[PDB]
Order: C-alpha cells, then structure tokens, then sequence
C-alpha cells in the first residue's frame, strides 16, 4: 500500500484550509491516523491523535476527520506560524508497517 | 470443527461418513437427545417458574391523595427496573452458558472418538479422522454407536501406518 | 367474544410468556411488564458460514 | 399434498437384479427420511428398510442384509433401491413412504414412523 | 475412510445477546417477550365484561338517563370505560369517596 | 421381539369397536406407537399418530390410547366406509427394525 | 471413572491403591481441604449476603381504605413473586456450577496424575492406571503427594512396558 | 504456568521466546485484543443495563399517616435487600467466571501451541517448550502469528530428538 | 458408649514376633480411623501408629518403620498389629484407639487425636 | 520438632492450675492441640476437644486455649480425684507423626 | 515532559557500521515501545524500525531487513540501534521516539503511532 497527499496547499491567512489522506481501503479504515506537523528545521510534533483528538499544547483550531478511505485535516484561523509541513501517517498489518505520506506545503 | 455443517438437519451434533459404500451425514441419536431434553427443561423450569397471581397493577387516586399516588409510582418504577435488570441479566448468562455446553458437548464427543481409537485415525487438526485400516459401513455404524472394538482392527491399523 | 387469561388495554394477550412489554397496566395473571424490547435465549449452536 | 411417483416394476427371473426408483415433490426431500416397505398379496404389511433425511444412515431388517441397497439424491429429489439375488419370495408390492418430523427448536427430529404412502409397485418373480 | 465431527447449520438469521458477545447469529432462538395482542377486549374468567364507553361508572351506578339504553349485566370481571366518557353525573356536585365505590365495582360475582 | 394381533374383529353398525396390539416390555414401552388404516387395495393412511393425536383428514371418532405394554384403538359411529384393514407399528432399538402386526379385519 | 465408591468416607476425593503390601482407599488431603472450604465459603456467602432488618410485614386497614388495602397486597405479591424467582434461579444455577465444578475437580486430578507419570502408567479407559514397573507403598504415597520421581523408575517402566 | 511474569506489560497473554538473537516477551495480539473486547463488553452490559428513572426517594409523612410511613419503610428495606443480594450475587458469579476464562484462555492458548507443534518442542510442565530444531526470530514470529508449517522443520527435529 | 476389647499381650523373646488384636463395638468401624499408642511404665505417652478410617493410609513413626504393620478388617470390625524383630525397649503398655470425624456435609473427615481409648495390653521383653 | 512441658505442678485444693504446652511455630499455629488426662494405671481420656471444645461428661471447671504457639490448660475447683497426669498432643505435617509431650504432674 | 538524549552520528564510509545510542528519562521506558524514524535530506518522513514495550518484538521494513539491529535495556532504559553494510541512501536524520499506550485496565496497550520525538542525529556516508 501507498499513501499519497497534495504536493502543496494554499490560503489567505485568517481562513481556513483543508488537507486530504488517502490509501488502502483494506488497512485504512480498520486501523487509525495520525497527522503530524513539522516546523523548518525542527522536530515533528503529533497534531491529530486517535483520528479525532490532539495532544496537550495543540490549539482547539486544528480538526480533525476520517470519512470511508479518506481522511481531511481542518485548520482555521491561518497564522504565520501556522506554515509548516503536515505528514499523514497510518499503519498496516498486511506489511506490518508504518506508512507515512510524502508531506504537504501550506502557504 | 472451524466450520458448520449444513447438509445435517437431523441433529445439532452428528457425523459425516465416507467410504467405498456411499457418503453422508448422521446424526448422534443419544448425544442430540440428551441436549434436546436439557435444553426443554432449561425452557420450560424459565418458564415456569415464574408465579402468576390474580392481580389488579394500577390504581386510580385523586387529586388531594398525590402522596399516594407518588408511592405508587414509586412502587410500580422499582419493580420494573428491577425485572429488567434481573431478566436481562437471565437472558444473558443462559445465552453464555447454553453456547458453552454445546462447545463442550462437541469437545466432549471429540474425545470419546479419539478415546475410542487412539492410534486408528490419523488426526488433520481440522476436528476429521483419517482411518489408516479400511472401514465398512458396519465399522462406521460401531464407531457412531460406542461399541468399536480396538484389537479387530489395531492390527490392521498399525500394519497401515508403518507403511509409511 | 373471547377468553382469555390476560387483558391488557391494548389488546388481550393469550400466551405462556413470563415477560411482556406492551403496557404496564395489566388486569389478571398477566406476565411481568419489562422496559427492554429484546429478550432471546439462544437455544441452538453458533450459526456460523461455511 | 405431497406427491409420491413410484416406477421400476416388472417381472424379473429368479437370482436377478431389479432396481426401484421413488420421486417425491411438495415437500423438501432432505429434511425428511424414507421408508420402503413391502406387503405381500393378501397378507399383511412388512416393513423392509430406511434411509435417514440427511443420508449417512442406512436400516435394513435381517431378511434384507446384504441384499438390498439404498441411495438417495438430495439434489434431484430420488431414492433409488436396488435389489440382488431375488427369491420368490420378493413378489409382492411395494411402498415408498415419508417419515414423521418433530420441530424442536427448528430441528426435525425423525420419528420411527409412516405419514403419507406413496402409491405402489408390484414386483413378481 | 474419512470421517469428520461438525455441528448443524442453517440460513436462519436470528440474533441473541451474550454478556460476552452481542449480535451473534445462531441457529434457533427462544422469545419470551410478548410483542403481539390481539387488539380486542376477550372475557375474563369466562365472564363478559362491561363496555361503559358513552357513560361513566358514576353515571352507571346513579342511572344517569344518557345511560338508559345500557344493559345490565348480573356479573362481570373488569370495567372498561373509555376517553370519551363525559356522561358521569350530570348535577354538579362532588361525590365523597367515589374512588373506593369505584374499586369496590370492579369485579362482582 | 413380535406383535401379536385379534385375526378378525365384529361390530354392528353405529356401535363402537377396540382392537389391541401387544408386544415386548423392553422397547414397546419406551417407544411408541401407530395405527395404520388399509383400504381393500389401497395405499394405506397414518390413523393414530404419537399415541394420542391424528393426521389431519382423519375424523374425531377414532381414538387412541396405550397402558403399560398394551395400545388400544376405539372406533366410534362404525360404517359401511369403515370397514377396512387396520395395522399396528412400533420401532424396536434391540433389533433396529420397525415391526409391524398381522393386521386385524374389521366387519 | 464410571460408577461411584462406597469404600471411601473420609474425603470427596481419593485414590485407591493395592499391591503385595495391602489395599485400601484413600483421599487427597489437599484436594479435599480445598473444595470443602471453597464449598463452605460458598454455603456461608449465600446465607449471610441476606440482610435483615427489623420489619413489620402486615399492615391492617379499615374497610374505607381499601385501596391502600390493594397496594399493600400488590407490594407484598411482587415482593414474593421476586424472591421465589431470585431464589429458584440461584439455587438452580449453584447446584449446576457444584456440580460441574467436581466433576472439573475429578478431571484435574486424573490429568495431574498422568502428567506426573506419561509413561508409567497404561491406561485402562475406566480412570484406573496400571503400573509397569514395581510400586511399593512408598510408591503409592509419593505418587498421591505429588512429590514423584520420574527418571528414579522410568527405566523399569520402560523395560517392563518392551517386554510386550 | 506457575507463577507470573512482571516482565510484560502490554497483553494479559503472551509468551517469551529467547534465542541467539535476543530473548524479551511479546503479548499475543488477537487473543489479548479478544479478551478485552469481551471483558469491556461485559463491563458495559453490567452498566448500561441498570435502567434509571426521574424518581424521588422519600416521602414526608404525617404523625397521623404513621401507617403510610411504615409501608414506606417497609418498601425501601425490601428494595434495599433485593438490590444488595442480587449485586453481592452477580459480582461473585462474574468474578468466579471471569477467572475461568482467563483460566480456559490460558489453556486454550497452550493447546494451540502443543497441537499446533506436537512432536517439535519437549515439555518441561512448567508451560514451557523446548524446540528440538533450531529456531530463529522468523521461525518464532510464525510460531506466535499460528502460520508454523509442521513439515518444514519436522525432518530436522526428528533428527535432533533421535540424538539422545 | 463404644466398647474396644484388646488381645494378644504375653512374654515374648528378644528378636521374635507378636500380634495384637483389637475389637470394637458400639460405632461404624468402616468410617473411623484407627491409632496404636504405647505408654512406657513410669512414663509418658508415646504415639506409635495409625491406619485411616477407609484403610489405604498406614503412618508410622521413624522409630517403627519397617518393624510394625497394621491390617484392619471392616467386615469383621478388627484390627490387627504386627510386630517383628522385638527388642528391650518395645516393653510396654498398647492402647487401641479411634480418631475425631468432623462432620462436613455428611463427610467425615479425619481430625489428629484420640476420642475414646481401649483398656491396655502389656508387652513384655 | 519436640514438645517441651513443666516436669510438674501444684495447687491447693479449690484453686486454679494452669499447664503450659510449647512446639516448634511452623507446625503448632497451623494445626491445632489436644489436652488428655490420665489417672494412675488408668486408660488415658479426652479433655481438651479443638482447642476450644470438651468431649461429654468432662466438667465445665476445665478451660483451654492456644495463644501464639503456647497451648494453656487452666483447672478450677481443684479436687482430690482431679490429682492425675495430663498430656499434649500436637500433629506434625513435616514429619507426618502424632506428638506427645513428656507429662505433666498435678499436685 | 519527558527527554530523549540522541548520540552515535558521525561520517562513516560505505560498507562499514554505525552504533546509535537513545535515552530516555521523565516516564517509564518498559512500560513503552520504541521506533527510529529517518528523514531524508529535504525529503518526507520515512519509518525505519521498532521495538515493543517488553522488547521480544522487533519489526523492520523490507528495506531494512537483515541491516538493522535493534537491542534495549530496561535496568539502563537505553536502546541501541546497530547499523550493517551501510549505503549512500543511509544518509539521513534518525529520531528515537516513544509510542502511545492506551490504558485499558491498567494495561498499557501499544498503538502504532508516535507521541513525543527526540532531537535528530544525522549520519552521512
Ligand atoms: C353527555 O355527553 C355529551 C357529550 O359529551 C353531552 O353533549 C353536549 O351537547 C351539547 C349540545 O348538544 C354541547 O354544547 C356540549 O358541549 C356537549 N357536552 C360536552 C361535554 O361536550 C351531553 O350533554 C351529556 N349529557 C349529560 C346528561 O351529561
Ligand atoms: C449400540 O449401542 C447400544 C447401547 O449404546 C447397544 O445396546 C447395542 O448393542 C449397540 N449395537 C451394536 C451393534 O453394538
Ligand atoms: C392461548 O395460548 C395457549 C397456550 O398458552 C393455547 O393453547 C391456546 O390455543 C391459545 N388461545 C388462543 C385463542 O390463541
Ligand atoms: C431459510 O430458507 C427457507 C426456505 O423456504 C425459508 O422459509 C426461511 O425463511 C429462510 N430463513 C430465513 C431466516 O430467512
Ligand atoms: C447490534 O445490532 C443492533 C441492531 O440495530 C445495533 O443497534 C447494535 O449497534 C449492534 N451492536 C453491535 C455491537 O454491532
Ligand atoms: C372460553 O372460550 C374458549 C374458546 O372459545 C372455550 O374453550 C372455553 O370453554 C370458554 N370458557 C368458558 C368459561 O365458557
Ligand atoms: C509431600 O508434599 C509436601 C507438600 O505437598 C512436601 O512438603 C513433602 O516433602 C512431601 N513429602 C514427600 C515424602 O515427598
Ligand atoms: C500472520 O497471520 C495472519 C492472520 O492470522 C496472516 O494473514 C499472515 O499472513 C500471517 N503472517 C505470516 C508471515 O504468515
């Protein structure tokens, strides 16, 4: 299985935009996701956890949802801190794996 | 024994035979009606032992008795949760304890079938026998019924399996 | 014109049943009124595919 | 109803083979055993053998062992019963018979009995 | 010369609930919930009960005219009025202790 | 193990008649019973079924009963119709066989 | 395992040994401690659980309050349909536990006693062991306390079981 | 199957394997994640089924209305009873049944092993197994995941076990 | 009141054998346990041995192993104790007697201890 | 392990004596004690029944209990016929064997 | 918070090896799994192996099969990750990061994921 994202993704800042994970029906919707984000030059840190919850520290903008195959990450109130590299990862059985995705640009 | 059978409608528990005389399914006479009887008597002592009496539930009360009109209330809410909780609770551990006799009335016959033989039938781990001697309707018939005598066939049996 | 051993507003139920769950009202040797609306005792084996 | 078509009849020399041939319709024919059992002309019934509904157990009384041979098909709905070394005896007329089902919890438990008879076919050696 | 140890199986659909499992198909199921009624009023213990739907006990017992027409009946088991029972006493007035007269008619052999 | 049947039976028409069948304590007792009805050359019909009840067609009149090792079978309102042959059937497990009787003549 | 002992009166549970030094029966102390207490605690858990208080059942009223008549009548039925089912139903599903749980208590005993020996002992189908090689009543007594020592008479079971 | 083992923390059920590359435990994923399905399940019917109502416990009553007042009191000792028999009795009979499930699944595990094994690893009696044919992280991962095949390395461990 | 009768007392020789002989009456032999206790003259009691109440149970002492036996009869309610290879020390005073049953359930298990003693029998060597 | 008792005792008539009996802890406290008096060239009797208990015609005057690992025997009422030798007898699982102590001599 | 210690990076030379050490501290390091994740230079994430809570349960990807070795010790709470037969695509930054545990009855159970990441060593070849 291949995980495949947007190369990149755009927005005025104070809107909102949308980011979009795709893979594997077979593993996909019986395990879970997680979304990451990544600064320029820093460690990732963990955004979306259990496909609908986030760890201490991240702001209550950020949302998150899994519908069939596909799962769209939500983020509102676009700040200049805000631009850095989202990864979706999720996890299959059949290869025993963890799969992550190529990255997205939010600019 | 991973999955059902569906050409036996004469038994919960039974055989499935093949040999050189024809193929089929048979059904355990005794086994099957020893869990049918007990399965009844569960039903019916469920059943039955619930005691019923002449009774009128609901009373009528008037506007200045509302104290007794609450107790009422009160009286008919608790005996129904109460029934609720025991009979859901009934429901489910007879449902656990019906679907774990009959797991273990199946383990049960599988033993008394290995019990029987013990060296004649090569197991596939797959709940089937494989007979190393060749077997007639007749020992079909001995082997369901219990009264399978070991040292007719041990012979053959072991002469059978060292072939390999 | 009928007989019968339990008689709720609804309807008249005739039955063996010691459980009903149609009105708490009930007039004679009715059988005990339940909130649930699913009571099954699973009699025969696992139905399984094969 | 159900419907009970039975063939096969005829006359057969001694020491020969006869085969016997019951169809049945109007009710599901794996869920219920069979019988066959013959009667001689003038006297009374005898009851010769049976086949249990899902096959796989086969009765034969102790005139017929090793003689007589059953087999089924649930598929086409037949019940064949074929007959070696015929005696003088065997002349007599034949009957393809049901058995009778008790529904206990959705199953049909088989009852040591007769419901509905079939029709009849003489056998003469 | 094989043979095999299974159990019965069958297209039935029925669902039972398990404290361990729920939802889990089996072959045959028992149901001890009553979930059906005939929709009509049957005798109690053999004896035919009274229909007072135009008319009200109150009305019954004080012969309210309204209730001239009714019968009488010399036993009955239960008392069976309905919404629309807006004859009961037609002079106002309050009657002390109805609700004991009421339970007392229930049932009169 | 064999049954034992009356060769004959009489009755006056409008009267009613009792037939016995006897056999084997061991497996008569356990098991149980039928009463078959044989017209003069026709296929026989079940009459008495599990002891007690009937098959449907067959008139109220008949009757079934069985004390100890010994069924008895009354006919009622007898007629010109029901003048026919009539069997007695048990199942024996010592032997495996169904066991039939000599049959009985009714007139 | 088929049909019971008279000859034991001193514990649920035993064996019963014979050889060139005697025979007799004997119960397994520990086994035996163990199920009566767990039997007790299960007898004592039953009776005590039910709390009493000091009540007064029975309430007398006057011919005009008879509805309150009605409702204590109906209270006191439901009181008693309740505990005669509760009860019924306990003492129903305790018997069924007992009793499976001795016969568990029997199977684990003849499973830990042919684990201990594997080889020593054939087995004869009704529950009874024949030894191969020669048991004394030290034997005997190690083999019931558990405390049995396989290599010390592997050999001699090894070269009395080839002999045949 | 002794004592426990503090050293796994992530499955009620696991094994420990150890060889020359490495040693640790390792929870069994299906049968763990099973068992607590099942185990929430029935912690979840256990709560989910006590039906609540809007009620008002308690009811003032008037010196006179002293008759009232006892039936009252009568009425929430007896409710009180009920519910702490019926509570008392369910927690010991799922406690006691809980504990034989963990019992059969441990049981149910170890026979998987021996049959899926059953000639390949010798038997201590402590639960444990030790493999006559060498055995790498690959071979002890398709042990663990049930996907073992018998013929592969039967040749090698008949041929260690006819060493001694 | 359970009556114990107890023979077999005498002079006997160093290095021979005796037996002794113990009755009982007025209690069930079969569901009570038996013990054989020695008492030196001058001084103390000392236990000796036992057998269970269903027999299959002999305990004995370091100082008797190998030289005592113990055989009970339920039939004929009797016990009896071998002695071989006697010395100066066996010079003594025997009692027979039984043991406690505690009534659990019906079952009477055997408790350690000495309910009602014999009479006495005096070996000598 | 042994059982170690007073070589003797005394009392004047219509006071109290007591008996101390002492053993090894492992095997004392787990099972449990019995106290027996015997009389000169008499058959020993029961006295002390569970530790807490008497067997029928023993008066009430006797009392026993078991503190610890030390068994006390206590006599009241002393009289000229209660002038015998008394006994403790203890069970051991180690050694499997029924322990007596030496005697002890009331006077 | 807890913190993660990463050493072991350097220059080595095609074919050699490479000993990467991670420290924990702030929670428990046997009651959590571990993985080593690398990050290609200007590229996306890319999880590289892992190792459960109690150890005994190593998982590799197919790229890394046979190279990577993976060794923890819970009494140092220390993971060593030993690299074999090293090739110019090995050159990348690798995180030491712990998993989530789901509390389900006082058991820690392991859910593919990572919660809190270490700081980054990077290896070049
Ligand atoms: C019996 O009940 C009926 C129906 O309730 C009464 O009918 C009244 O009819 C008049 C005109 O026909 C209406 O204005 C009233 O509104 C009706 N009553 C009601 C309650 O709606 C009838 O009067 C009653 N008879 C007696 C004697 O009480
Ligand atoms: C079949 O079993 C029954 C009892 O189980 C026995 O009486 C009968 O003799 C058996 N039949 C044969 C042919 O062994
Ligand atoms: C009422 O139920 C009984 C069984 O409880 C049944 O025998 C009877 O026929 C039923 N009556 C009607 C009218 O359905
Ligand atoms: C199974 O098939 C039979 C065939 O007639 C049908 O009557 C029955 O309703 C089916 N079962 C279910 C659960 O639909
Ligand atoms: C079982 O089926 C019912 C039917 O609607 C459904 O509401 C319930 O969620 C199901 N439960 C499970 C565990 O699937
Ligand atoms: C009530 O009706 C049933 C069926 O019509 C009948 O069998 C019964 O005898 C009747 N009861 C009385 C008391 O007439
Ligand atoms: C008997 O078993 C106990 C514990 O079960 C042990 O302490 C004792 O040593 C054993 N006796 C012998 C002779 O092995
Ligand atoms: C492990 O087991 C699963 C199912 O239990 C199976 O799909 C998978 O192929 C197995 N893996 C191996 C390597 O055999």
């Amino acid at each position: 299985s291949v995980l495949t994202q947007p190369p990149s993704a755009s927005g005025a800042p104070g809107q909102s935009v949308t980011i979009s994970c795709s893979g594997s029906s077979s593993n996909f919707g019986s395990n879970h996701v997680y979304w990451y984000q990544q600064l320029s030059g820093k460690a990732p840190k963990l955004l979306i956890y259990n496909n609908n919850r986030r760890p201490s520290g991240v702001p209550d903008r950020f949302s998150g949802s899994k519908s069939g195959t596909s799962a769209s990450l939500a983020i509102s109130g676009l700040q200049s801190e805000d631009e850095a590299d989202y990864y979706c990862s999720v996890w299959d059985s059949s290869l025993n794996n963890v799969l992550f995705g190529g990255g997205t640009r939010l600019t | 024994i991973e999955g059902g059978w569906t050409g036996m409608v004469d038994g919960w528990y039974g055989y499935h035979h093949q040999n050189e005389q024809g193929s089929g399914y048979a059904a355990d006479l005794k086994s099957t009606q020893n869990a049918i009887d007990k399965i009844t008597n569960k039903v019916n002592s469920v059943i039955e032992k619930m005691n019923t009496q002449f009774t009128a539930v609901g009373k009528e009360f008037n506007h200045l008795e509302k104290r007794i009109e609450n107790l009422n209330k009160k009286v008919d809410d608790g005996f129904l949760d109460i029934w609720t909780y025991n009979a859901e609770l009934l429901v489910l551990l007879e449902n656990e304890r019906t679907l774990d006799y009959h797991d273990s009335n199946v383990k049960n016959l599988y033993e008394k079938v290995r019990n029987q033989l013990k060296n004649n039938a090569k197991e596939i781990g797959n709940g089937c026998f494989e007979f190393y001697h060749k077997c007639d309707n007749t020992c079909m018939e001995s082997v369901k019924n219990g009264t399978y005598d070991y040292p007719k066939y041990s012979e053959e049996a072991k002469l059978n399996r060292e072939k390999i | 014109d009928c007989n019968t051993t339990c008689q709720t507003p609804e309807g008249a139920i005739n039955t063996s049943l010691p459980f009903q769950n149609i009105h708490p009202i009930t007039i004679g040797k009715c059988p005990k009124y339940v909130k649930s609306t699913k009571l099954r005792l699973a009699t025969g084996l696992r139905n399984v595919p094969s | 109803e159900v419907q009970l078509v039975e063939s096969g009849g005829g006359l057969a020399k001694p020491g020969g083979s006869l085969r016997l041939s019951c169809a049945a319709s109007g009710f599901t024919f794996s869920t219920y055993a069979m019988h066959w059992v013959r009667q001689a002309p003038g006297k009374g019934l005898e009851w010769i053998s049976g086949i249990n509904s899902g096959g796989g157990s086969t009765w034969y009384t102790a005139s017929v062992k090793g003689r007589f041979t059953i087999s089924r098909d649930n598929s086409k709905s037949t019940l064949s019963l074929q007959m070696n070394s015929l005696r003088t005896e065997d002349t007599a007329v034949y009957y393809c018979a049901k058995d009778g089902g008790n529904a206990i919890f959705g199953l049909v438990i088989t009852n040591y009995g007769l419901d509905s008879w079939g029709q009849g076919a003489v056998v003469t050696v | 010369d094989t043979l095999c140890i299974g159990y019965h199986a069958n297209n039935s659909t029925d669902t039972v609930d398990t404290v361990l499992e729920k939802n889990v198909t089996v072959t045959h199921s028992v149901n001890l919930l009553e979930d059906k009624h005939n929709g009509k009023l049957c005798k109690l213990r053999g004896v035919a009960p009274l229909h007072l739907g135009k008319c009200n006990i109150a009305g019954w017992i004080l012969g309210n005219p309204e209730c001239e027409s009714l019968s009488t009946a010399s036993s009955w088991s239960y008392i069976v009025e309905t919404s629309n029972s807006d004859n009961g006493t037609c002079y106002p007035g309050d009657f002390i202790n109805y609700e004991e007269l009421r339970e007392q008619l229930s049932s009169v052999s």
